[PDB]
């Protein structure tokens, strides 16, 4: 409890606040703290460094802010910062009970984005924009989507676009590819789950062309089905988030899935002398292991962009997505047509418990009573069209698993924006 | 390929991953001496090697990848051995429009799942040619291996059960020396191309 003790002598006045690392404690201050009055360590710049992009839960940031710690967190409703603060640094710097004080506030704004930039014994540097632009100079540079760039076309001619789809699922591709209004000359698609499936083969009349598993198919398979345009393929997470006690890797269990992708990618690629526009998209978990990451990167030799549905859907999720689209680390452009609160998705007379959700307990609310979201609000909420996914006989639970685990339609509209004027259009 | 006349030959040029046979290169007559400087650039950790990284290291004519040897520590999931010299192999072909003789082999001592040697023979595309060790006719060691190197099916064996293989596997634990004897003479019908000595 070293901490604890030091924290509780700077509150005493026989220390200053500035000579201590206010993160882990330390009195090795190599740094000033960019976000706080108080000094910080090499460990926690590291630290501070790695974790910043380490820690990203899905929705939120997950942190803490300050130690890097931390189990029971405060969350900003400030949909530009999404910054959270742990309950133990709150009670241990700033004051007891400050935590309690904090909570009780629904809309609750973190300390970087309240009015106040003193709270307690916390306070906050005016200049730390540009001093986490400092800060941050020795990482994430090896990061963030460096996109390169293919050559227009024009109208006449253009042909229709042919896309292969490794581990579809709910035919989000080809939905978003309709939507778009670019002719589809083929939609090859590997798919397992049966339900996902047949809700393919329903919801696009059977234009899809389905395979085995990516590992039944091979680099024959591949230029036999003609040659490919755009490959998609978001390869299931699982042992790859770091929420999975029994998490097997990126190289075990349902990680391997991965190479699968990243072989089918490398037997679709034109060769040299193809100036051939081609255009591939990878979409995974941010929970996912530092470790794991790093590999997938470099077997992709790319790096992703950190998508979230928040600017765009009610929900706020976030996804890593690696590949060479336009427009690739673009900012979120939200439509008219996009409903952006809960509350826009819900049934008629039923409330919204909070303003995006992230499945935050029960988030609606009906005749005075609390309750589960619903499937046919929950496709508004991922932005697939109503009762799109009503299909079969398939269970709730299964199709709410379905949707679960599915892209959400306005991100990936956002992502095959710009891929109109590559292709046919109608 | 096409075979390559005798005042044509060149030094070859390896490249060895996880495990280092420039021993047997060497004793080949692949490989002549003084580093050497270079022929044979070996690296047993490449979670950091970049696509330049490999293109800087001159080009390449021979790319060896090995699994540890039979119950050798644990390291890293044997599946990384497989897909990294995947990666860095196609790191290390030659332009599709600049052709020239290039040859890989990847070679597993029994360290490899079921599961993990159906991903080998379909990222390899080819099945694993199994050359035992046999003594007083008895499986003593085994190795198996995925290469383009010409003679090579012309191996491979028969009688090595699968079942006996994987359990030639269990009968040896811990100790472990790999089995190099297995995979030199592998190397053969490369001298077709590359100088002697
Ligand atoms: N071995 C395998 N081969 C092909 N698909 C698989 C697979 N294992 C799992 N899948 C499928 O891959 C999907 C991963 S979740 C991603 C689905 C997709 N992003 C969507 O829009 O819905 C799951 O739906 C699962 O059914
Ligand atoms: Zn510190
Ligand atoms: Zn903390
Ligand atoms: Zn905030």
């Amino acid at each position: 409890r070293t901490r604890e003790r030091l924290v509780y002598e700077v509150r005493q006045k026989c220390r200053n606040i500035e000579d201590i690392c206010i993160s882990c404690g330390s009195l090795n201050v190599t740094l000033e703290h960019p976000l706080f009055v108080g000094g910080m360590c090499q460990n926690c710049k590291n630290c501070f460094l790695e974790c910043a992009y380490q820690y990203d839960d899905d929705g939120y940031q997950s942190y803490c802010t300050i130690c890097c710690g931390g189990r029971e967190v405060l969350m900003c409703g400030n949909n530009n910062c999404c910054r959270c603060f742990c309950v133990e640094c709150v009670d241990l710097l700033v004051g007891p009970g400050a935590a309690q004080a904090a909570i009780k506030e629904d809309p609750w704004n973190c300390y970087m984005c309240g009015h106040k930039g003193t709270y307690g014994l916390l306070r906050r540097r005016e200049d730390w924009p540009s001093r986490l632009q400092m800060f941050f100079a020795n990482n994430h540079d090896q990061e963030f989507d460096p996109p390169k760039v293919y050559p227009p076309v024009p109208a006449e001619k253009r042909k229709p676009i042919r896309v292969l789809s490794l581990f579809d699922g709910i035919a989000t591709g080809l939905l978003v590819l309709k939507d778009l209004g670019i002719q589809v000359d083929r939609y090859i698609a590997s798919e397992v789950c049966e339900d996902s499936i047949t809700v393919g083969m329903v919801r696009h009349q059977g234009k899809i062309m389905y395979v085995g598993d990516v590992r039944s198919v091979t680099q024959k398979h591949i230029q036999e089905w003609g040659p490919f345009d755009l490959v998609i393929g978001g390869s299931p997470c699982n042992d790859l988030s770091i929420v999975n006690p029994a998490r097997k890797g990126l190289y075990e269990g349902t990680g391997r899935l991965f190479f699968e992708f990243y072989r089918l990618l490398h037997d679709a690629r034109p060769k040299e002398g193809d100036d051939r526009p081609f255009f591939w998209l990878f979409e995974n978990v941010v929970a996912m292991g530092v470790s794991d990451k790093r590999d997938i990167s470099r077997f992709l030799e790319s790096n992703p962009v950190m998508i979230d549905a928040k600017e765009v859907s009610a929900a706020h999720r976030a996804r890593y997505f690696w590949g060479n689209l336009p427009g690739m680390n673009r900012p979120l452009a939200s439509t008219v047509n996009d409903k952006l609160e809960l509350q826009e998705c819900l049934e008629h007379g039923r409330i919204a418990k909070f303003s995006k959700v992230r499945t935050q307990h029960f988030p609606v609310f009906m005749n005075e009573k609390e309750d589960i979201l619903w499937c046919t609000e929950m496709e508004r909420v991922f932005g697939f069209p109503v009762h799109y996914t009503d299909v079969s006989n398939m269970s709730r639970l299964a199709r709410q698993r379905l949707l679960g685990r599915s892209w959400s339609v306005p991100v990936i509209r956002h992502l095959f924006a710009p891929l109109k004027e590559y292709f046919a259009c109608v | 390929f096409e075979t390559v006349p005798v005042w044509r030959r060149q030094p070859v040029r390896v490249l060895s991953l996880f495990e280092d046979i420039k021993k047997e290169l060497t004793s080949l007559g692949f490989l002549e001496s003084g580093s050497d400087p270079g022929q044979l650039k070996h690296v047993v950790d490449v979670t950091d090697t970049v696509r330049k990284d490999v293109e800087e290291w001159g080009p390449f004519d021979l790319v060896y990848g090995a699994t540890p040897p039979l119950g050798h520590t644990c390291d890293r999931p044997p599946s990384w051995y497989l897909f990294q010299f995947h990666r860095l192999l196609q790191y290390a072909r030659p332009k599709p429009g600049s052709p020239r003789p290039f040859f890989w082999m990847f070679v597993d001592n029994l360290v490899l799942n079921k599961e993990d040697l159906d991903v080998a023979s379909r990222f390899l595309e080819m099945e694993p040619v199994t050359i035992p060790d046999v003594h007083g006719g008895s499986l003593q060691n085994a190795v198996r291996v995925w290469s383009n190197i010409p003679a090579i099916r012309s191996r491979h064996w028969a009688l090595v059960s699968e079942e006996e293989l994987s359990l030639l596997a269990q009968n040896k634990q811990s100790s472990a020396k790999w089995p190099t004897k297995l995979v030199k003479n592998c190397f053969l019908p490369l001298r077709e191309y590359f100088k002697y000595f």
